[PDB]
């Protein structure tokens, strides 16, 4: 029954999220800087983020208790092929919501319907809020709730891949990234961050206040940074690796421009129809949260 | 030329068999507007459903 | 405080050949085993042979 400081369960080496490469295993951070751009000519200008809608919708009964966390991970990230998921158990989650409930969120990535025996659980307190936003997100793909899966990209590439002498204008030129590579790359990445305990970040946007959300949006811009670059290889339109005289660049076409299908086809990761208003749906309801 | 031999020889039919040994849970339907089954669970604090 | 019953028609009209009344024909009428409609049917039947 862990608790938070303020600090937030981001301030514990319980869960830290850590991309393996180079041989050892870093932090986003070193990562980050490898990452080398110049530019096309197609403005990318910031349009407005419209709010999302307050109807939360219904856990239908459900006997049993489903992974939450699971799909939240396999959907965004979700490396293999993953089939239609517009349909399922997918919230849950609003169950969570009400003041009194019974039922519980473990670690791990588990939803209880009642505490049982031996299982460690965030705080039942700050959970709450975490819902009342997320839980938004089991309407992704009813018709007049959906976001849309074309501005919202343009908000995205202003942040992986933006110099903030651009973003303090909101406007910005086209980029076309190119950091050096390995074997399998890409995929890897995907392997990779797949596991990474993402409830451990998302409650703590939620709860933590102005003095520890100023300090928390400081070390963490980069975590965010990080499951913000993969699933932006899921959209853009190329990923051609140019070739020095022994070394190899991963090239990527249009980083913040959104196309509609994968680059990778068998180099990268890549989406689905029923994920391009889901990944629309959590990107748009993340941002203001953050932002 | 059926209504009174089936609201009066059989309709105090279910009103004795209305309270039996093994019926018990109710059945009611005079509201259509407003009507849920109310059901219990079987649950134990160490991981039972 | 109210206690619920039953009415008549032969009570609400009373016309000239529309409904029949008199209290020879009501009190022979307030006598009969409460008539279905297939009691009645074998009436106009037995009343045929």
């Amino acid at each position: 029954m862990l608790q938070q400081p303020t600090g937030g369960y981001t301030t514990l080496e319980q869960f830290a999220f850590t991309i393996r490469n180079d041989g050892t295993n870093a932090t986003p951070t070193q990562f980050l800087q490898l990452l080398s751009y110049e530019a096309t000519e197609n403005e990318l200008v910031k349009k407005t983020i419209p709010t999302p809608e307050t109807h939360l919708p219904s856990a239908r009964n459900v006997p049993g208790n489903v992974y939450i966390e699971d799909a939240i991970t396999q959907a965004l990230f979700g490396i293999s092929a993953q089939n239609v998921n517009a349909h399922g158990y997918f919230s849950r989650l609003s169950a969570l919501a009400l003041p009194n409930t019974s039922a519980r969120l473990g670690l791990d990535g588990v939803i209880y319907n009642s505490e049982t025996i031996n299982i460690p659980f965030y705080d039942p307190a700050a959970v709450a809020n975490f819902a009342a936003t997320y839980a938004k997100l089991g309407n992704a793909s009813t018709p007049r709730y959906r976001a849309d899966m074309i501005d919202i990209y343009a908000h995205v590439g202003l942040e992986l891949a933006g110099t903030d002498a651009e973003r303090a204008a909101g406007v910005m030129p086209v980029k076309r990234a190119k950091f050096d590579s390995w074997e399998g790359s890409l995929i890897s990445l995907s392997r990779d961050v797949v596991n990474w305990k993402i409830l451990a970040f998302l409650i703590d946007l939620c709860s933590l206040e102005g003095e520890a959300l100023r300090a928390f949006k400081t070390r963490n811009r980069d975590v965010f940074r990080m499951m913000l670059f993969i699933m932006s290889t899921a959209v853009a339109a190329n990923v051609v690796n140019r070739k020095v005289t022994k070394r190899v660049d991963r090239v990527l076409e249009y980083i913040g421009v959104n196309s509609m299908r994968t680059a990778g086809r068998t180099a990268t990761i890549t989406y689905d129809l029923s994920r391009h208003e889901f990944a629309a749906k959590f990107l748009q309801l993340t941002f203001t949260r953050w932002n | 030329n059926i209504a009174v031999a089936h609201t009066d020889h059989l309709s105090v039919v279910y009103a004795t068999m209305s309270n039996f040994m093994l019926n018990f849970t109710n059945n009611f339907s005079g509201n259509h507007a407003t009507f849920k089954p109310d059901q219990y669970v079987i649950t134990s604090p160490e991981g039972s459903y | 405080r109210y206690h619920e019953s039953v009415l008549e028609i032969a009570d609400i009209f009373d016309q000239a050949d529309f409904i029949q009344t008199s209290d020879a024909v009501r009190q022979l009428r307030a006598l009969m085993p409460t008539l279905s409609t297939s009691q009645i049917r074998h009436a106009i039947e037995r009343i045929a042979q």
